[PDB]
């Protein structure tokens, strides 16, 4: 019985609403269709570095994220590319908060302070072989949802 | 045994008479089952010679001519100008095959002298000119294949297939 | 035997080549050249087959059936292909050299490893078993070289020392084999220990970094900047074209594969980045 | 003895190899390699039997009756078949290496695990009891390897450390520099504890994105994009060929399997995948 | 212009003399030049007929003969037992090639008739029996290439390439 | 008992048959009818439903076609035969769910009309996936046989 | 005790990122990270390595802050933005060479300050050339990712 | 030229006095090198004759004898009782093939005749009875490979070879 499709539905509700411009939606759809195969081939840690490097984790975008974890009325603002990459980062972190892989207080307390995003990535590193196995179906679900509910350019 | 006359099908109409046993028996190797000609024979290295319409053997690896195989002996006035040779039905470059054959054929072919004084330049002659096609249908297919215009009113298939199967190399010299 | 014909050939890049693998995440470049399991560049036989098949279908309109028989029907295939392509093993690649103490001056040289030679030998052995074919001249030259496996050599030069790709200082020692028909232009041909030659071969490519201009402001768009790997022109890849006993396979190997000299491989065709010459070892060795 | 003849062998991939495993919705590779019961690649003996049977049927057309007897009929089975293929256990996959603590620089190496060896030992132990043939040599080699379980182990080298497939670090121990290498090759063989062996073996596999280009304009087709999975060339699978007492079984084991070296395993043959060499243990060890 | 003749290279003796002329001109398109032979000729659809060794007209493109092409005027008592052709020098099937040709050629082929009462089912033939190699060399490769064993000591090389480069198909008569 | 499901299969098939207008669409739907029930019962109903919707391309045009089809029987599904066949199969499933009282026709027809509600429809499906998988098998097998019998092999 | 190129990159970036007090120096190190890796491919590792050692302008007192960076996590790279960015990237590369045991810290330091040993370092670098370039561009790619991530676009 | 003879290895003691010539030539096909024996010959359809152990032919492919193939000639009072064959070295059923062979051979098989006064049933036999393994090591693999106990102090491996690899058939009588 498959609750990763359920968790995927919740995360997709959140991000689909948190993107105003339609181009941001479509960019997210492309990230969804691509980064799952990437995370399968290359692995989790390389792909994570890729995403977070194309996400523009300032204290503004990270604020929009930290609120998105609870808001239902938050908004991801920025360029289509930055916001698509941050939305996928939220997808991943949202999986990690549920499924108890990362303590939510730790994830928040690290997203706030820059001196702890490195420790976030260090924990992510220690756990990578677990995450890379668990998150596969979650990400395939997000892929299917994206290519269903969003259109193409 | 069993004699197969090979008739070349170019867009040239010197095919008035070349064979008296045009069926003689009942069978052929080419036929139609509602899908176009089957088992079309292809001869490689042989260029057609419409003036004295026959085949002349070029040593070219991809000079060629497609025609059909029908049982029969040519013209009863032969063994002087044609080729004849017996083949085990698997030395045959058969295109659009349908099955097997009795494994022993004596094939006659309209063969000519290569005119060994002038360059043997040839040219890919595809078939077009649906007007040519209609007289070819009339004068070869319905004449030998008395199936056609008798059961399959949908000859459009074999009309297009004639266009989409037959093509040769000719010198035009 | 299993295969009617078996026709090894060499692929000479006239211009530069780009056959793409498409933008991984563990790579630096984002439009890298196809690699093989050992790291060397290669041309997947799917790329080779597609390029050659398209070329043939466009330039031999009279013989589509023949081509369709040997390379495989396109729409509604009813049987397999009588024709096989093998992944194009890299044979030798240009490489930037700084040599001294040598009479003739060279701006570049050909570079191989013993791993690539072992792979070519393996290809030849396999296809000599699976077919009534044996290219004993090529095999004998290859293993004449392979006898020296374990030390850098030069087939035709007096190079003793050199710096390859301004990074790797190698000490060579000649061999008297002088394969003259693949390396026609008298360029030397270094065969290197496989651990030193991997680095040389891999930095021996070209990363030409491109951009996209914002027509409004006429500056480079944001995020519009990338690299691409081309393989130097005059690069030689080795590959084998195999065929199964059929009437069309003879017509193919005699007419088609004898009039087939130049093709366009890969992408960036409109940058002048695809042109290639096929050699047919059948008349090269 | 339940079995007349029992012929273990090794399958060496000459080219890359793709035996397809069927596609599902939750699959993440369009065309995945056949998997074992614990994740490693294998070759289901359905594929071995069909492959080798087709090859034999076309290469030995005079011995058709012997083939049909030992490998069952195609047209009307009025009886079973006297011949039996066991599923090919992956024996040793090749893996990139970067040396530490060593002397001889290797570019790659053979990798195997203790679980694959235990499956091979099960095969051997059962096939010895079910036939007149004992495999004491291979058995003793495998058992003196399996004595060192848990610890990563190199066989013929002195590596003492290495980085496999760019990411995984292993501190090896030399088993014994007098145990003859089971692998006939001169490259070392590492036997790894399995928790790391499976990761190395997963990264050895070759994934490849192909596309389908429209044949009227050099632009892709909608939906024409997929990924594939191959085992590298130079991979070794271990299998067994078993026969029940008969006269045709004697002819089979007598001059079919002594004239049977190269076959074509699996699919993607037009792309030049799946050329395989069989190496009977009766003469390889 | 110049007139070349096709001496095929089977393993059976019809070889020592076919054309009274060895050179006649001063050229041969085939060149044995310190790298092996060059510009060998191949002719498809034809098998050899070692019993009176002569190339026979089949149709199967899998049948072929590989031989050398050297200028000649055959025996001056013919046009009844050969096949003569004049080709534009670019239709020829050449392997092991070296250079381009004289743009138009005359060629004589040891033709024969199929005798359509005995079936031919060719089989592939290589050159074995290393004593046959030596006599093959001496029968022709000396009368034509006299330079052999005079200015060259790469004669084992010609033996190797003559064993490897010359297969053919036989009639099974 | 599930004997009703053959009447249901017949009428739904008549729908999605006379909807797909080009014959390539029909043969594509035939391939879908064959393989998708196998996938449903090998992988699960939810994975296969996600797979279907992802390949159906639910835009406004396609979804009004589906709704009118629920009602009219004069509708016609257009748009890239692969997508039109995956949407025909989506309609087969939704038609069962409606005509058998699992999803309410009102809730569903609402959900195909608005975008906040497609997600809630998918969530509602997920919550009843055991029941749908259990009850839809006979219906789907009948549809598969009907396609094999009435649509010509490709 | 063996750290992978990404774990090594993370451990190095930690110390560098801490030691760059001024934010301009960080933003300059980000651009260094983005371009020096493509330059290291295009021109080889030894040329670019000494390019970095010269663009750093080690100053014989900033060299000492760099030297302390290996030991004390309370070091601070001082100097102009363009100098400190290059000395930070130099620390990155030296760290890879050391933590991988390719070269020794003692030799690297001596060759870095004393000039007689600089040429011995050139020699030792040409000897170990295939050892370095094999797996350093992965470490520098990780560093480039981490930089573009944790540092703001100027 | 190339003259060999087949010393079969049963547990029958009819072994050493079978051949004049212990080496004579050089190319012993059965080798022993660091991994055990190599190129063991295997004759199918022939079983042993324990009373004067010799190869009597049955028509049964299920019967065989595995032994070594060494250059020589039998005892000079023979060949009225042997099978002398000239084979192209590729018909030979060799086990544990190591190198390649001289393309033509002469093999001397200890032959008998059925003497059809009694049904010639057979039995599979292995090699055991350690005294047999020891005197087959010494009285055979020293009379030929005397380098054993000189260079191969690893006779453990070769006795394991003998125990495992030489199984044969007997006549039950």
């Amino acid at each position: 019985y498959e609750e990763d499709y359920k968790l995927a539905l919740e995360a997709f509700k959140k991000v689909f609403n948190a993107l105003t411009h339609y181009g941001a939606k479509q960019a997210f759809r492309s990230r969804a269709r691509d980064l799952v195969e990437e995370i399968y081939n290359s692995g989790f840690i390389p792909t994570f570095f890729y995403i977070i490097s194309k996400a523009e984790l300032n204290s503004d975008s990270l604020d929009s994220l930290i609120s998105l974890f609870s808001s239902d009325n938050a908004i991801l603002r920025g360029s289509d590319e930055n916001v698509s990459y941050s939305a996928y980062l939220f997808i991943i972190l949202y999986y990690l908060i549920k499924r108890g892989i990362i303590e939510q207080k730790f994830l928040i307390q690290a997203l706030r302070c820059e001196k702890t995003r490195l420790d976030l990535i260090d924990k992510l590193y220690n756990l990578a072989p677990i995450i890379s196995a668990k998150i596969r179906t979650y990400l395939l679900a997000i892929k299917r949802l994206s290519e269903a509910l969003i259109e193409a350019r | 045994s069993t004699q197969r006359e090979y008739v070349f099908i170019p867009i040239t109409n010197s095919i008035t008479i070349d064979v008296k046993i045009t069926i003689g028996g009942s069978d052929h190797i080419t036929n139609i089952d509602e899908r176009g000609i089957h088992n079309v024979l292809v001869i490689t290295g042989y260029a057609v010679d419409e003036k004295n319409g026959r085949l002349v053997p070029t040593l070219d690896p991809c000079d060629y001519v497609k025609g059909i195989l029908v049982a029969g002996t040519p013209q009863q006035a032969q063994s002087n100008d044609f080729l004849t040779l017996k083949l085990p039905a698997n030395k045959l470059y058969l295109i659009r095959k349908k099955g097997n054959i009795s494994d022993d054929l004596k094939i006659y072919i309209p063969y000519s002298s290569p005119d060994a004084r002038n360059s043997m330049k040839t040219k890919p002659v595809s078939i077009s000119d649906d007007t040519i096609v209609n007289n070819i249908i009339k004068e070869v297919f319905d004449k030998i294949y008395n199936i056609t215009q008798k059961e399959k009113v949908k000859i459009e298939k074999v009309k297009e297939d004639i266009k989409e199967l037959f093509s040769y190399y000719a010198l035009e010299q | 035997p299993y295969y009617a014909f078996a026709e090894p050939f060499f692929i000479h890049a006239i211009t530069h080549l780009h056959v793409g693998s498409g933008s991984s995440v563990e790579e630096e470049i984002a439009l890298p050249f196809q690699r093989d399991e050992l790291g060397y560049p290669t041309i997947y036989a799917s790329s080779l087959k597609g390029a050659i098949k398209s070329f043939l279908l466009k330039e031999f309109p009279d013989k589509r059936d023949v081509i369709y028989k040997v390379l495989g029907e396109d729409e509604n295939p009813e049987e397999a292909s009588l024709g096989t392509f093998l992944d194009a093993i890299l044979f030798a690649i240009p490489s930037r050299i700084i040599e001294i103490d040598s009479a003739k001056p060279y701006v570049w040289v050909y570079v191989t490893t013993y791993e690539l030679l072992k792979k070519v030998k393996l290809y030849l052995d396999s296809i000599s078993q699976l077919s009534n074919a044996s290219f004993s001249n090529l095999k004998n030259k290859i293993d004449t070289i392979l006898a020296k496996e374990g030390k850098n050599i030069t087939l035709d030069s007096d190079l003793k020392s050199a710096i390859l790709n301004e990074d790797f200082y190698v000490e060579l020692e000649a061999l008297n084999n002088k394969i003259p028909s693949i390396i026609n232009a008298g360029v030397p041909l270094l065969v290197l220990e496989d651990s030193i030659g991997r680095e040389v071969i891999n930095r021996s490519l070209i990363r030409v970094r491109r951009i996209r201009i914002d027509r409004d402001k006429k500056v480079v768009e944001t995020g519009g900047l990338w690299s691409e790997e081309y393989v130097p022109m005059k690069t030689i890849f080795f590959s084998v074209l195999l065929g199964k006993e059929s009437k069309e396979s003879a017509i193919f190997a005699s007419c088609i594969l004898r009039n087939l000299r130049y093709v366009i491989l890969g992408g960036k065709e409109t940058i002048g980045k695809g042109i290639v010459e096929l050699r047919w070892v059948k008349d090269v060795i």
